[PDB]
């Protein structure tokens, strides 16, 4: 556990990208009431494995998804992050994020030399249960959406100096030739994901809360370029939530 | 084909201040509004209409003046994420 | 600025810094008395 | 008799065809891998991501570069001084992608030419020579380690190392002079002096020898074969060298002296580039070359551009355009 | 990757070890004049 | 040509009311311009905020305007914000806060006068007065 | 002693040459240009002290000796600011007034005195092939080396202390009461890599650290005086080395070289032994102050600073180091190792702290970071401050800068002493530094290469 | 396909570079 | 100003000192 180390304890030695976990096996619960809100701490966002839904040149072949190999290093957690934690009449238990470091732009490799940067991010995420619940427990699903931006933002520049709020509209190395490219067209739309964060440890002495989580999500499309790929990541999660 | 910004340059945001679009330099034209005021304005965005900036919670009388002052340097278009997203209204990497 | 009473050589302070880059200088005019042997 | 005292004097033999000692224990390895890593690397590296930026640069030849343009990019920006050996990365792809290959060339290479120059200094001390031709070398080691090592270590990061390429050295250039005015930094001057004026008394030293040369051949053969190597007389007249050159300026701008001479033409370009290496390992810590922006007011105080305004606009355009989606901050301040 | 850091440390080790007790083993003496010293 | 009266007439308040330095002056509020001010405000620039800039575009807009020597000797006697509502007095360099700013507690009122009448007259000595970083 | 050329062998422009073995002659050189060295000192600080404006910041004022003697804690107070200008005129006075008496004994033994010491006196006296009476001045001058550094333990702990930028309450001249005596410390600190996260040496952030450094240095230099006195050089070292006086000038050149190269670096990198308040901002420190204040900045205007993203993707004021530390954007990712007092307040154990970043900081945190921002170690040859494409009007150039750039420069230079003397001194001793004998060319007797 | 060339160019350099050491005219004294 | 008066005054006695010493070492045969 890395509760009691300092900075020095931690630094350069790849501790700083990994989530605090629930030390306590403690599989109790957290009451709820069933119209109060509950703030979450320090939410924290481990992945672990990463996963792109491969392309083939077929059309109704199975798709599946491959192994991909992280290039960037240990910058690719989420970590405090506020939230809150609202449970409906009907015990419909649901997390929604506010604000933290909610995001990491991620490289990955795929076999074949491809590389896959996406934006992986849990930004603006609502996520409900199954109604009727009374605690937060080992049975606590919150599936929800979560908004994905463009990974490159409009200020961005290509290697030719063309983006979307700044930069070229046209090829101008080739003055003859500088309207013929669909790439001189840059876009950001907004992309959406899916999270689901399986609670599978609760320790209500201090409310921390631990699990797993499955995220689907569209990789960077470069502007437009090219079209997004669809990205797996699945890791562990923890929060801390203010009763 | 344009790109998203250069549409919305066609439009009244080209014109005049957008309080859904416009970043917060955009503010420093009017007396009064830079650095307290177009922070609020921008906090509280969107906008559906121009008026509904007079019911910003938490707002003074001599900033409902302010605002009723300069109603006319406001227009109201759809909020694009483009100018948006990632704070590019307080920090669009100009200075 | 120096203490008040130093005040009034101010100036020769002011030129004291450079005085070991005359010996430098120096040892060339002594060397042009005797000839450069 | 001993194994190690053979030893000792295998590697210490004169009569290696290639002379090895001490020091070239130490060069050979590091010379050889830095040479083997960058070879693969030039021809066979993925994309780097030098600035941090993830905007991988490619810089091999298989990933669409030529000669011209191809290099093996610094390492990037993220990583900044830190060590980065092919253990510390979790994977060799991870290691490509963040420019592992240039910190390995690098420091092989770099270790490796200090240990040429020691190495020089072996040769000519089992050689019965004079031993201060590695002094000489000692001026391309220093531009070497200014602009490998002693610039990054001064702005923080590899990634401002200069690039293993051709357009990557004139990357780095064109950025050096936008952010420190090199041209107008009078130690790059010295060095300007040193490699014009180097190829001036090259040029003069070989045309005043060949002018000069005995009467040893027909105009049938080659020149050249009228030295023997090993020969013990003068292949040319310095008294005739001399002769000339003392009426082409006047006479006492003429050396006599060969040994006067040879140490002149030892000496210009190694002071030259001597002071140059300085200029860019002081620029290394931003004591940048002269600024006279703005200098020159009118009795009112607006401003009468010179030419080194004019040259300031061209810094500028550099400036505002390099590494052009790395800045976050209006100041360049590293 | 530990594998590849023992091996280049223990032959990082030997290369620098031979040329320290290379010139720990009389190298004023590896010369063609005098070998007093 | 000379800097002549005119160059050096410059308006002293918000009514109309104009003032005109001497050489003396302008040449004692460059001096304290380069000496104190200009670390950040090199060239009218502001390099920690360059929303609030030294050009008279932005010197007009503050709230109350400090395009005059008298709101800009108010301002360096209590620096505020944009929209004169934050006391920025802790923040900005001022002649009412010598504990935190020594380097401008020997300048007197007339010290004052004259670097905000340098700040008046430099705009119009210089066409890239007050503008981008870079530029 | 010959003073020319027939009688010498050795030119002017070699001249000092002709007193490797005029010990007395050789003495006086030495003490004269000690002199230099002293004079240097004083009318140097004379002149800082003359030129000196102590509202003002030390760096802002083209200072490097006041620094020093302020980081000794003499003349200072809280936040590095002038209580008394006198400290700073005594150092100057007393080394003016000593570099008189150096120069005055210089002279004479120089001039006057005898040219040999070896027939006036055998502890004086030294041939440079005794290894016993060398390695007693090395004994000797070690003790005092030894002293020099227990005096300056003896001033940071029972003579008013140093300068600790790293003082709580602000930095500020305290007295240093529990030195780090462990050797595991101090000697790790040798032990750690010369690069970035570790920084050899020029990574100690501490005062306990460096005065506990000083007395192992003090004890380590008097017990090696002491071997140096009472022991002679072993056989390992008989053989290894070239004993003349050429030989050990260039060990000391290699020595000054390494040394001036450590210096460089230390000052261009550590804000420990040179304080920001009197160095001004390390490079690292002004860039990370640069993102420190456009975070304030536009988190006072409302930006979401941990949720927003750059152009890139990344994030525009914070983002994860490489090991995942927290850290700030941009170009300064760069710099996520600087560690400062007006910066460590908001680090956490993961790095920057979004609590502390968001209701934790400070007015005076927020002028510090706008003043080493804007006295960035940049500036031209002509003390034109800031970046190079900048108009002339800020007269700055950070002293951190002149320092590092002069002892680089020195550095470099003394290892091309190093060589030119040691390749000498290995000739001269082998016999051919004067040339080939051309009946014994050692090439003409070699078999051929191929 | 253009790196066939590049790479054909080099390695004649190189190859040139090793015949012009190991197989010199080797100097000799006459 | 007078100040810079008396600098150049200080300046050329210092520069004069040198060769002042040199030259009665020279005009009256010292030991050079
Ligand atoms: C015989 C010798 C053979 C030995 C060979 C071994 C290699 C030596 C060279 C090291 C290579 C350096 C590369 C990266 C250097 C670096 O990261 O930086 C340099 C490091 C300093 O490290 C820095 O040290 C810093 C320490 O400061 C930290 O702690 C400080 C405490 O106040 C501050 O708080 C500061 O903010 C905080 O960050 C940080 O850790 C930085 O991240 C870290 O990079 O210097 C050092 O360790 C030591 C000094 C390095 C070498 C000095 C220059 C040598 C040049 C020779 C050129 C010769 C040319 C002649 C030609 C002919
Ligand atoms: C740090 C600088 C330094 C020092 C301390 C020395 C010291 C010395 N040199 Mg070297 N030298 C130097 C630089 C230096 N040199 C340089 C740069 C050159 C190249 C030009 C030379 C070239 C050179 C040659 C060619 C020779 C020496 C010799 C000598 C020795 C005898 C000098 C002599 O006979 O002078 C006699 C000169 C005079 C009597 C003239 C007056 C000199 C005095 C010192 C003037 C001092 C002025 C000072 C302001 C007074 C202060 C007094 C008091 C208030 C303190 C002496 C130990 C000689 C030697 O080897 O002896 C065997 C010799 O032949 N030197
Ligand atoms: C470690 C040495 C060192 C350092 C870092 C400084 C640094 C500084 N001094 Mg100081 N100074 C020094 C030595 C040093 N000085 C010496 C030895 C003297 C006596 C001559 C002075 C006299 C002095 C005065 C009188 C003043 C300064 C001032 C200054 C500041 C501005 C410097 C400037 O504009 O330079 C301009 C830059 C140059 C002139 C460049 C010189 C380049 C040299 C000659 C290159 C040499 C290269 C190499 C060694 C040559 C070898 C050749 C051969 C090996 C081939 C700065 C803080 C000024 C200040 O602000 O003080 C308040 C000031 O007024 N200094
Ligand atoms: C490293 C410096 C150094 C060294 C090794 C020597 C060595 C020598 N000197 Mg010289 N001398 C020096 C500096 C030095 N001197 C200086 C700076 C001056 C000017 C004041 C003189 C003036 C001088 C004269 C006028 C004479 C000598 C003589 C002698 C010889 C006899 C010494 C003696 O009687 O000692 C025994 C004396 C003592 C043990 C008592 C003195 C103890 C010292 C002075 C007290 C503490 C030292 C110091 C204050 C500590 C701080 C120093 C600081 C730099 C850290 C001897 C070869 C004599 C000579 O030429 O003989 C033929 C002679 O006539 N010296
Ligand atoms: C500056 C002062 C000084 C000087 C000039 C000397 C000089 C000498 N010492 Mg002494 N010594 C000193 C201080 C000094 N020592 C101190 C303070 C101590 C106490 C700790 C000692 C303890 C000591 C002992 C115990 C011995 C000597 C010996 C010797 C002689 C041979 C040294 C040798 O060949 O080293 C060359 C070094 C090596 C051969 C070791 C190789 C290891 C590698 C090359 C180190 C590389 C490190 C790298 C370059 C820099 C990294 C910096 C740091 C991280 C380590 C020589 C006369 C020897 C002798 O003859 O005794 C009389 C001996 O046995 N010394
Ligand atoms: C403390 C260090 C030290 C010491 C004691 C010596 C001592 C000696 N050296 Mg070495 N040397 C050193 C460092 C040192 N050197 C360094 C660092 C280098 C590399 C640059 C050299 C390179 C060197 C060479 C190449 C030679 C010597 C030689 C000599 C001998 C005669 C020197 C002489 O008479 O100079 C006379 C002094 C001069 C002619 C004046 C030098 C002029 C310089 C370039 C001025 C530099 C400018 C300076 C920074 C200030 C700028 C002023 C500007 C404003 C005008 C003497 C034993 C000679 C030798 O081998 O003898 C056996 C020799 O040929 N030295
Ligand atoms: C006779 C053929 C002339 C070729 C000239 C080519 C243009 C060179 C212009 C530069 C002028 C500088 C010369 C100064 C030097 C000078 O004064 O030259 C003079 C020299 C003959 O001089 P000497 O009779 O004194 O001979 C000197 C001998 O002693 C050699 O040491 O001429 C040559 O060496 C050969 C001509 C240059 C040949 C260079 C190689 C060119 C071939 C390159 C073609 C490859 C392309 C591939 C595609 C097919
Ligand atoms: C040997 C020789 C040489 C060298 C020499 C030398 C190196 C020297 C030196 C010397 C020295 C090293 C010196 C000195 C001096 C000092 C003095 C003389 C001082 C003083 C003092 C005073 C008088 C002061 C005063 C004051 C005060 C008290 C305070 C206030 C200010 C004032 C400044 C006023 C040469 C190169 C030439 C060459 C030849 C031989
Ligand atoms: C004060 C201080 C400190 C401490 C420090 C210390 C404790 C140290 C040390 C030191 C040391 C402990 C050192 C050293 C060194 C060594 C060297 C530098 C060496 C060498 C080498 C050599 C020179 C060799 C050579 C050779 C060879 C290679 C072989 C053959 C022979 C010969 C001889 C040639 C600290 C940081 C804590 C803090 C700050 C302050
Ligand atoms: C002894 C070694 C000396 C160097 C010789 C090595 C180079 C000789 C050519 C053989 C290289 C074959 O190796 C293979 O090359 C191709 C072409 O770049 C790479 O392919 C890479 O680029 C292509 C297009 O540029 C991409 O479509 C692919 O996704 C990417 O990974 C493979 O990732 C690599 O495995
Ligand atoms: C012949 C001369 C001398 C040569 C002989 C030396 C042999 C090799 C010595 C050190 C090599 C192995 O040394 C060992 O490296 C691993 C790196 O994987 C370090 O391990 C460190 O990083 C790894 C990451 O890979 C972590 O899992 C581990 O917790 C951490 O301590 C060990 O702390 C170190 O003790
Ligand atoms: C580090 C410690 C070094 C100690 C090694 C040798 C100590 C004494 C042994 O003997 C010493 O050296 C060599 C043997 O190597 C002898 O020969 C010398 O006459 C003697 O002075
Ligand atoms: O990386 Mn390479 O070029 Ca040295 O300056 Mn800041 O960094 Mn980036 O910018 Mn400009
Ligand atoms: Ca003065
Ligand atoms: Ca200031
Ligand atoms: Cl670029
Ligand atoms: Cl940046
Ligand atoms: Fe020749």
């Amino acid at each position: 556990d890395k509760s009691q180390l300092t900075y020095d304890d931690i630094v350069n030695t790849g501790l700083a990208n990994v989530c605090p976990e629930i030390s306590s096996f403690t599989r109790g619960t957290i009451e709820v009431e069933p119209n109060t809100k509950y703030f979450v701490s320090d939410f924290c966002m481990e992945p672990q494995e990463y996963f792109v839904k491969e392309e083939p040149v077929n059309k109704r072949q199975k798709a599946e998804y491959v192994k991909g190999k992280v290039l960037t290093r240990q910058t690719t957690s989420l970590e405090q992050i506020r939230g809150s934690i609202a449970v409906g009449a009907d015990g419909t238990l649901t997390f929604k994020e506010k604000d933290g470091i909610d995001f990491q732009p991620i490289t990955v490799l795929l076999p074949g030399g491809e590389e896959v940067p996406f934006f992986f991010t849990v930004k603006n995420f609502t996520g409900t249960t199954e109604p009727g619940f009374t605690s937060i427990n080992s049975s606590t699903d919150f599936v929800g959406d979560f908004n994905v931006p463009s990974y490159r933002g409009a200020g961005f520049l290509d290697p030719k100096a063309r983006g979307l709020y700044t930069g070229y509209d046209n090829a101008v190395a080739l003055p003859s030739a500088a309207d013929k490219f669909r790439t001189n067209k840059k876009e950001t739309p907004l992309g959406k994901g899916t999270l689901s964060l399986q609670v599978t440890q609760v320790d209500g002495s201090t409310g921390e809360i631990a699990g797993i989580f499955e995220s689907e999500q569209p990789s960077d499309t470069d502007l437009g370029a090219k079209e997004p790929l669809d990205v797996k990541v699945r890791g562990i999660f923890y929060g801390r939530v203010d009763t | 084909e344009l790109n998203a910004v250069d549409a919305k340059l066609t439009t009244d945001f080209g014109q005049k201040i957008d309080l859904n679009n416009s970043d917060i330099r955009d503010f420093r034209g009017l007396r009064g509004f830079y650095p307290n005021l177009a922070s609020e304005i921008i906090k509280n965005a969107p906008y559906d209409t121009v008026e509904e900036v007079l019911d910003i919670p938490g707002l003074s009388e001599t900033q409902k003046s302010r605002l009723e002052a300069n109603l006319g340097s406001f227009t109201v278009t759809e909020p694009s994420i483009e100018l948006t997203s990632g704070d590019d209204r307080i920090n669009p990497g100009v200075y | 600025k120096l203490p008040e009473a130093y005040q009034i050589f101010d100036p020769l302070v002011d030129v004291l810094p450079v005085i070991p880059l005359f010996f430098l200088a120096l040892a060339f005019v002594w060397q042009a008395a005797v000839g450069f042997k | 008799a001993s194994l190690w005292e053979q030893f000792c004097q295998w590697v210490t033999s004169t009569n290696n065809r290639i002379y090895v000692g001490w020091f070239g224990t130490l060069m050979i390895p590091t010379l050889l891998t830095a040479t083997t890593c960058f070879i693969i690397a030039f021809i066979a590296a993925p994309p780097v991501d030098i600035d941090g930026i993830r905007e991988p640069v490619a810089g091999s030849l298989l990933y669409g570069n030529n000669i011209i343009s191809g290099a093996v990019v610094p390492s990037s920006n993220a990583i900044g001084l830190h060590f980065y050996p092919i253990w510390e990365a979790a994977s060799l792809d991870e290691w490509l992608y963040n420019g592992g290959p240039y910190q390995l060339v690098v420091f092989h290479f770099l270790i490796g030419i200090f240990c040429y120059m020691g190495r020089q200094w072996e040769l000519s001390y089992r050689l019965g020579m004079r031993p201060w031709i590695c002094v000489a070398y000692s001026a391309p080691v220093s531009a070497a380690t200014a602009v490998f090592l002693i610039y990054p270590i001064g702005q923080g990061s590899f990634s401002d190392g200069m690039p293993l390429g051709i357009s990557g050295t004139f990357n780095f250039m064109i950025v050096f002079q936008a952010e420190h005015n090199i041209l107008m930094h009078p130690f790059h001057m010295l060095g300007v002096a040193g490699v014009f004026g180097g190829s001036l008394f090259s040029a003069m030293h070989g045309s005043l020898v060949t002018s000069s040369l005995v009467r040893e051949t027909t105009e049938v053969e080659s020149q050249n074969y009228g030295y023997k190597f090993g020969q013990e007389e003068e292949t040319y007249n310095i008294v005739a060298a001399h002769g000339y050159f003392g009426r082409l300026i006047f006479q006492y701008a003429s050396f006599n002296n060969s040994r006067s001479l040879h140490f002149f033409l030892g000496a210009w370009p190694v002071i030259g580039i001597w002071f140059t290496a300085m200029g860019v390992s002081t620029m290394a810590f931003n004591l940048n070359g002269f600024n006279f922006n703005q200098s020159i007011l009118d009795s009112q105080g607006r401003v009468i551009g010179t030419w080194a305004d004019v040259l300031n606009r061209a810094n500028i355009g550099f400036e505002v355009m390099h590494e052009r989606n790395a800045h976050n901050f209006p100041l360049d301040l590293a | 990757m530990l594998t590849l850091k023992i091996a280049v440390y223990i032959v990082v080790g030997l290369f620098i070890s031979l040329f320290i007790f290379g010139f720990l083993s009389s190298d004023p003496t590896r010369n063609p004049g005098r070998k007093d010293f | 040509v000379e800097l002549t009266e005119s160059t050096r007439t410059i308006p002293l308040d918000e009514a109309g009311g104009t003032t005109t330095l001497t050489a003396r002056q302008f040449t004692n509020g460059q001096k304290i311009f380069v000496d104190t001010c200009t670390q950040c405000h090199l060239q009218g620039k502001t390099k920690t905020n360059n929303n609030v800039s030294l050009g008279l575009a932005d010197l007009a807009g503050a709230e109350p305007r400090r395009d005059n020597v008298l709101a800009l000797v108010e301002f360096l006697k209590n620096p505020k914000s944009y929209d004169g509502e934050d006391d920025y007095s802790e923040l900005h360099p001022n002649i009412s806060r010598p504990d935190i700013y020594p380097e401008m507690r020997n300048y007197t009122e007339d010290d004052i006068f004259d670097v905000a009448g340098y700040t008046l007259i430099a705009p119009k000595l210089d066409e890239r007065w007050g503008g981008t970083i870079y530029f | 002693g010959g003073r020319d050329l027939p009688s010498t062998g050795f030119a002017w422009w070699s001249g000092n040459a002709r007193l490797i073995n005029l010990s007395g002659k050789l003495l006086g050189a030495h003490v004269a240009h000690a002199g230099l060295i002293v004079f240097w000192a004083g009318a140097m600080t004379l002149f800082e002290v003359a030129h000196f404006i102590p509202e003002k910041p030390m760096y802002e004022q083209g200072l490097i000796l006041l620094p020093h003697i302020a980081t000794l804690g003499w003349g200072v107070g809280p936040a590095g600011e002038v209580t008394d200008i006198f400290p700073f005129f005594v150092v100057g006075v007393l080394h003016l007034i000593s570099s008189a008496v150096l120069g005055l004994g210089g002279i004479y033994h120089a001039l006057r005195g005898p040219e040999v010491l070896e027939e006036y006196s055998s502890f004086f006296g030294y041939d440079w092939k005794d290894k016993n009476q060398m390695t007693n001045i090395i004994g000797y001058h070690l003790i005092l080396l030894g002293c020099g550094a227990l005096l300056l333990v003896f001033k940071a702990m029972f003579f008013g202390g140093v300068y600790d930028t790293w003082a709580p309450g602000g930095g500020d001249v305290r007295v240093i009461t529990n030195p780090t005596l462990n050797p595991a410390i101090i000697f790790g600190y040798l032990l750690k890599a010369p690069f970035g996260g570790e920084g050899w040496i020029i990574s100690v952030n501490n005062m306990e650290d460096i005065i506990g450094g000083h007395i192992w240095i003090g004890l380590i230099c008097i017990s090696g005086g002491i071997w140096h006195i009472l022991t002679k050089p072993f056989g390992w070292a008989r053989r290894a080395l070239i004993w003349s006086g050429e030989a050990y000038l260039s060990y000391s050149l290699g020595a000054l070289s390494l040394m001036g190269f450590i210096a460089s670096v230390f000052v261009w990198f550590n804000n420990t032994a040179y304080p920001s308040e009197f160095y001004g901002p390390t490079g690292m420190e002004a860039s990370q102050s640069q993102a420190f204040t456009f975070l304030v900045r536009d988190q006072r205007l409302g930006a979401n600073i941990a949720s927003a993203q750059g152009p890139t993707g990344l994030g525009k004021y914070l983002m994860r180091s490489p090991s995942g530390e927290i850290i700030f954007g941009g170009e300064t990712m760069r710099f996520w190792d600087f560690r400062g007092p007006w910066l460590e307040p908001l680090r956490g154990p993961n790095g920057l702290d979004l609590d502390k970043l968001r209701n934790d900081i400070q007015p005076w945190q927020v002028r510090r970071a706008a003043e080493y921002m804007t006295h960035a170690p940049l500036g031209s040859l002509n003390s034109v401050g800031g970046v190079i494409t900048d108009v002339n009007s800020f007269n700055y150039v950070s002293p951190r800068a002149w320092l590092a750039t002069s002892h680089f420069v020195l550095g470099f230079f003394f290892l091309v002493g190093h060589l030119w003397h040691a390749g000498r001194a290995r000739a001269a001793a082998a016999g051919f530094e004067k040339g080939i004998d051309r009946e014994t060319e050692p090439t003409l007797f070699m078999p051929d290469l191929d | 396909m253009e790196s066939v060339a590049y790479i054909l160019v080099l390695t004649m350099a190189l190859a040139v570079l090793f015949f012009a050491i190991a197989f010199r005219e080797p100097p000799r004294i006459e | 100003n007078l100040e810079p008066i008396f600098q150049l005054t200080f300046l050329g006695l210092i520069v004069l000192a040198g060769p002042a010493v040199v030259f009665v070492l020279a005009f009256r045969g010292g030991d050079l």
